[PDB]
């Protein structure tokens, strides 16, 4: 996260870290929407020009915590991957469209103080919230600029942005399935994922019942904080029959 | 969707009734 501030402890308890075993290294953000549920980036996963195509045994996910490399004894969670499912049409060839996947655990996490699920909004929040100039939060332990890292979790508010000045900022071909945030040059703030904020949370608090509600999810960037350059975010309201089908059948 | 009634609420700010620091800042951009 660049230009954002120190988390405050339990202040995003769905953040998850995705981590590869062996060697040791912090891959991706991700978030937990049910004990056995973690929602990430389809690119953390799969990424052909790269050779990268993880599998299960590949990974790991860390739950809970505040600080990046501190051990935070019986607060944090470590849990194991049962299955990786990528979205059917995940298009890394050309946009990143519709760049999502949802990782379920080998065995439920037990909610706490620290660790507690995020909700999936529905057609009326969606309604109510996706709306430009109406700020989200983004949180992770990526890169503090664009060149380092935190150590503690990152917090940065960034509001959503009109969709033709998003698609002014970029030659690349955007869809539906994504939108962008981020303040614009005249604005005077700053903000944004970066590397290693990917695949984590954007939410937004809903002032009728309360609720933090995740709205997207970090997809990817020209750089980290550019001025006129924006993250873009996949729509995870669009994708939501996809999430709700992968739960209802391998939920078992 | 995922069917958590408890989602969202976090144990230590909401389910306190405490807000954290930059809140706030999200309630603002929704009015304003
Ligand atoms: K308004």
């Amino acid at each position: 996260i660049v230009e954002g501030s120190d988390a405050e402890i339990g202040m995003s308890p769905w953040q998850v870290m995705l981590f590869r075993k062996s060697p040791q290294e912090l891959l991706c953000g991700a978030s937990l929407i049910s004990d056995r549920w973690v929602l990430t980036a389809a690119h953390c996963l799969l990424y052909p020009p790269w050779d990268k195509n993880f599998t299960e045994n590949d990974l790991l996910v860390r739950i809970g915590k505040h600080s990046r490399t501190r051990y935070e004894r019986n607060i944090e969670k470590i849990s194991m991957l049962e299955k990786i499912y990528i979205h059917p049409r995940y298009n890394w060839r050309e946009n990143l469209d519709r760049d999502i996947a949802l990782m379920k655990l080998k065995k439920p996490v037990a909610f706490s103080d620290y660790i507690h699920p995020v909700c999936l909004p529905d057609r009326e929040t969606a309604a109510s919230l996706l709306q430009a100039g109406y700020k989200g939060r983004v949180t992770g332990w990526g890169n503090l600029k664009e060149t380092g890292q935190p150590s503690v979790l990152q917090v940065v508010n960034l509001p959503i942005v009109e969709r033709p000045v998003c698609k002014d900022s970029t030659r690349i071909r955007i869809t539906d399935n994504m939108f962008c945030a981020g303040y614009k040059p005249d604005e005077g703030k700053r903000g944004d994922a970066c590397e290693g904020d990917t695949g984590g949370p954007f939410v937004m608090k809903s002032p009728f019942n309360n609720r933090w509600y995740q709205m997207g999810i970090v997809s990817w960037g020209e750089g980290c904080d550019r001025d006129g350059k924006y993250g873009f975010y996949t729509h995870v309201f669009r994708l939501k029959k996809w999430i709700q089908k992968v739960i209802d059948q391998f939920g078992e | 969707g995922s069917g958590e009634a408890d989602c969202g609420l976090r144990p230590l700010f909401e389910k306190k009734s405490l807000e954290d620091k930059t809140e706030r800042e999200l309630l603002e951009s929704y009015i304003d």
